């Protein structure tokens, strides 16, 4: 499949349901994709072909949505920079990436790198068309690396019967569209009928995150770091939430608890993955009511994914042992683009399903006799 | 040391149905779906054997 598909049973399903909602600028389902259609129309003019690299350089706001969707219909894949960073930082990227154009805004101009074709968002309706095959994006993540994922994988994950985000649900929008996260804040909600709330400009903090829940908003990801400080200096602000979810670094069970013990209803969902497997691979999801305990699991590989925990014979290891953790099934990125010896070391033969490939950590894990996970630290 | 990061090691590259190439140490018993087309040989040999073939990530099918 690819996130377009998906989105397009919606926008048939409810054409006039809310899709991004911008300040006072609201989007409908049917308006995104007639939007995003003409966009894809000036980028196909402006001579962009299937799997062509478009670099992206917007701030959060519905055009930054109108444009990812508008470079998929052309048939090519986003190259996501973040405003914020260095010169010198973007224009390796575009370069590495082998982007020959850059979508900005008026606001961003100036960071597009010289000798690359900007094109201004903010100036007829044709399309290509996703496919699973081909690139979606490519997401840079200490030498920077692009790690290529296809349209398939971002499907799948987008896609996941799991994430349990509904048609009234709202979903806040504030990670860095350069980051994983962001496939959670944008697309899982947009293909599932939800719609995305962008947040107002700088960090979301206890008391906007208080503000975004008033305003309707039902689920929100933060950062291990913003999740830990809001956990333990104001953990009553996520009442009303239906589901908070968060990962990356460090989240100790302490900070779970206080939520919980501030908020009885409230989901609390972990999410552990690389970059490499497409956001997350596996999760640990708190009901409502239930009490964590003295140790917060990376959890369950999501519906379509798989974990082994292995020796260094490659041996799988009994409950209990601590081993070398690697992610398999579906999400793997295509590998790390230009760098195929790089992408043969840690996208390698799976021994446990013919013909498929296991993504190596780097990470330890050991398994619960139930078949949860739980971290054991990077192995470096 | 993690095996596939063993720079004393004896290593295989294994193909795939879709064309994609994998590392793999010799010692290990090769998987069911992957073919043996070089080595056993060094690691860093692996590597330039993969960057010279490997020219495009896309799975062939």
């Amino acid at each position: 499949s690819t996130v377009p598909e998906l989105l397009a049973r919606q926008v048939t399903r409810a054409p006039d349901a809310v899709a991004v909602v911008d300040r006072d600028r609201v989007l409908t389902y049917r308006e995104l994709d007639e939007l995003a259609g003409r966009l894809s129309g000036r980028l196909i003019g402006r001579g962009v072909r299937r799997g062509d690299r478009v670099a992206v350089l917007l701030d959060r706001s519905a055009d930054l949505v109108v444009t990812l969707l508008a470079i998929w219909k052309a048939g090519a894949a986003y190259v996501p920079v973040d405003a914020g960073y260095p010169a010198p930082r973007v224009a390796f990227m575009v370069a590495d990436s082998g982007a020959s154009r850059m979508v900005c805004s008026a606001a961003t101009r100036d960071g597009v790198p010289e000798g690359i074709e900007a094109i201004v968002v903010t100036d007829e309706a044709s399309a290509a068309g996703a496919r699973p095959g081909d690139l979606a994006y490519v997401m840079y993540t200490g030498i920077p690396k692009g790690v290529a994922v296809p349209h398939r994988s971002v499907a799948e994950l987008a896609g996941n019967p799991g994430w349990a985000v509904e048609p009234g649900d709202a979903v806040l929008m504030h990670a860095p569209y350069a980051f994983d996260a962001s496939l959670f804040e944008i697309w899982v909600p947009l293909v599932s009928g939800g719609r995305v709330v962008i947040a107002e400009p700088g960090p979301v903090d206890a008391r906007r995150l208080r503000e975004a829940i008033s305003s309707g908003v039902t689920r929100a990801h933060l950062t291990a770091g913003s999740f830990r400080a809001v956990a333990e200096e104001s953990p009553e602000s996520f009442a009303g939430l239906r589901e908070v979810l968060t990962g990356g670094d460090v989240v100790p069970a302490h900070a779970v608890a206080r939520v919980r013990s501030a908020c009885p209803r409230v989901r609390i969902r972990h999410l552990y993955g690389p970059t490499e497997t497409t956001l997350c691979a596996t999760w640990h999801l708190l009901e409502p009511g239930d009490e964590i305990g003295p140790v917060l699991p990376i959890g369950r590989p999501l519906p379509g994914r798989r974990a082994q925990v292995l020796d260094a014979s490659l041996r799988a290891v009994a409950p209990g042992v601590i081993g070398d953790l690697y992610l398999s099934g579906a999400g793997l990125a295509d590998g790390y683009l230009r760098r195929a010896g790089l992408t043969a070391e840690r996208f390698v033969a799976d021994p446990s399903a013919p013909g498929a490939r296991m993504y190596r950590t780097g990470d330890l894990a050991q398994w619960t006799a139930d078949g949860a996970l739980l971290f054991a630290g990077r192995a470096d | 040391t993690n095996p596939f990061d063993n720079e004393d090691g004896s290593f295989l590259v294994l193909v795939n149905g879709e064309g994609q190439h994998s590392l793999w140490p010799a010692f290990a018993e090769v998987p069911d779906g992957w073919t043996g087309v070089h080595g056993p040989a060094s690691r860093q040999d692996c590597l330039g054997y993969v960057e010279q073939n490997w020219t495009d990530l896309r799975p062939k099918s």
